[PDB]
């Protein structure tokens, strides 16, 4: 079969950049009947099915930015972004489309670097209805900070807590470039009624100590 | 206007086979192909077959020879991709998408996460993360929805029907020591009006036939 290999895995860049990456073939993809170059290049976002750029190597589809551009012949191939924009953050795939079986590049992922952004930090006490069922969630949320290392502690009446909380923070955002990230404390009902004071403790590039954004039970 | 619509994620017990659909609209179903493919996390794409419904003519990916059956039935436009012997290996992110002959494959469908698991599914409790003074900035307030142990992923999450995307962050799971998943979505929304704007989350969660929506407003202490 035909192997595909690109290059880099993973990129960073700042908007307005010129961006360029490599797809390199195993075995020419140039068809000596056609004279076309069956390579095509490929744009997906977490979540979201890939979405045709680039064919023949170097035929936009239709709606394609102009700022996108595919090039080379045989075995080695280039995609290029003229001015890298927020909305083009994505993993880019190259497919052999000449000869079955199909097969892919293992992408390149193309990332923003930007100015620091301190989060935003928010706290929501368990609701009502999950207090009934035995359990108490209190979930912290970081909004739209950069870069993506953001620290978050868990504090139960000042008492740092290990072992009783989960995170995940979003992929890179296609507008403003920034992370946001959600942590969740879980607890007995029992343990929640228990303590007064539950406390989110922030740490990141963007501020100079940490920030804390706290509630009191029944308060 | 071409459109490929999907069935749903499921859970699959090993050893068993599973059925993705793929129904096509927008074009003429006999003149072009349908590719499948499928796609693991860290591992990328992988080519699985295609088929010509005017006619039914298959080509498949020798890897996925014998485990892999692709029909079309043209009275309905759908196009189905059964793979049977189902192991854990082919838990993964089914793809179909259409082809016209000479060109690339387009409209690629949503996905179908098919996960193979001994274990059964579960549908998830959906609780309000409620707007409060310990949500607000400037102006803005942030609310959500939390939903809580299911199994296996995916839930989707949309706000109002699919008619507020600014401003909302809908979170990765994550995986509890129990084997199921949570998730959270947020969405930051002005506090001038929530007093006369009504924000519902509608959580999907196609393995178990779940569906959620949830009322999310401020409350009274």
């Amino acid at each position: 079969d035909i192997q595909m290999t690109q290059r880099p895995d993973s990129l960073s860049a700042s908007v307005g950049d010129r961006v360029t990456m490599s797809c390199k073939s195993s075995q020419s993809l140039l068809n000596s009947g056609d004279q076309k170059n069956y390579l095509t290049w490929y744009q997906q976002k977490p979540g979201q099915p890939p979405k045709l750029l680039i064919y023949w190597a170097s035929t936009g589809e239709s709606g394609v930015p102009d700022r996108f551009s595919g090039s080379g012949s045989g075995t080695d191939f280039t995609f290029t972004i003229s001015s890298l924009q927020p909305e083009d953050i994505a993993t880019y795939y190259c497919q052999n489309d000449y000869s079955y079986p199909w097969t892919f590049g293992q992408g390149t992922k193309v990332e923003i670097k930007r100015t620091v952004a301190a989060p935003s930090v928010f706290i929501f006490p368990p609701s009502d209805q999950q207090l009934k069922s035995g359990t108490a969630s209190v979930v912290c949320l970081n909004n739209n900070f950069y870069p993506k290392e953001a620290k978050v502690q868990w504090k139960v009446d000042n008492a740092l807590q290990s072992g009783n909380s989960q995170e995940s923070v979003t992929q890179q955002d296609s507008k403003d470039s920034t992370y946001s990230l959600s942590s969740t404390l879980t607890l007995s009902k029992a343990d929640y009624e228990k303590h007064k004071v539950y406390a989110c403790e922030v740490t990141h590039q963007g501020l100079s100590s940490p920030v804390t954004k706290s509630f009191n039970r029944g308060c | 206007q071409v459109q490929l619509v999907q069935s749903g994620a499921e859970v699959k017990k090993p050893g068993a086979s599973v059925k993705v659909s793929c129904k096509a609209s927008g074009y003429t179903f006999t003149n072009s192909w349908i590719g499948w493919f499928r796609q693991a996390p860290g591992q990328g794409l992988e080519w699985i077959g295609d088929i010509y419904p005017g006619g039914g003519y298959t080509n498949y990916n020798e890897i996925f020879k014998g485990k892999a059956t692709m029909t079309a039935d043209t009275s309905t436009n759908t196009a189905y991709m059964e793979l049977s012997s189902l192991r854990s290996e082919d838990t993964a992110v089914y793809y179909c998408s259409r082809g016209i002959p000479g060109y690339a494959m387009d409209y690629w469908g949503q996905g179908t996460l098919v996960t193979v698991s001994s274990a059964s599914t579960k549908g998830p409790s959906v609780f309000p993360l409620a707007p409060s003074s310990k949500s607000t900035s400037g102006g803005t307030a942030a609310l959500g929805c939390l939903v809580k142990d299911y199994f296996p992923e995916p839930v989707t999450v949309s706000w109002n029907s699919g008619a507020l995307t600014s401003g909302v962050h809908t979170f990765p799971a994550v995986l509890q020591s129990s084997g199921l998943y949570s998730l959270s979505s947020v969405v930051t929304v002005p506090s001038s009006s929530l007093g006369t704007q009504t924000y519902i989350c509608n959580v999907n969660h196609k393995p178990s036939n779940t569906k959620v929506d949830k009322k999310v407003e401020p409350k009274s202490c």
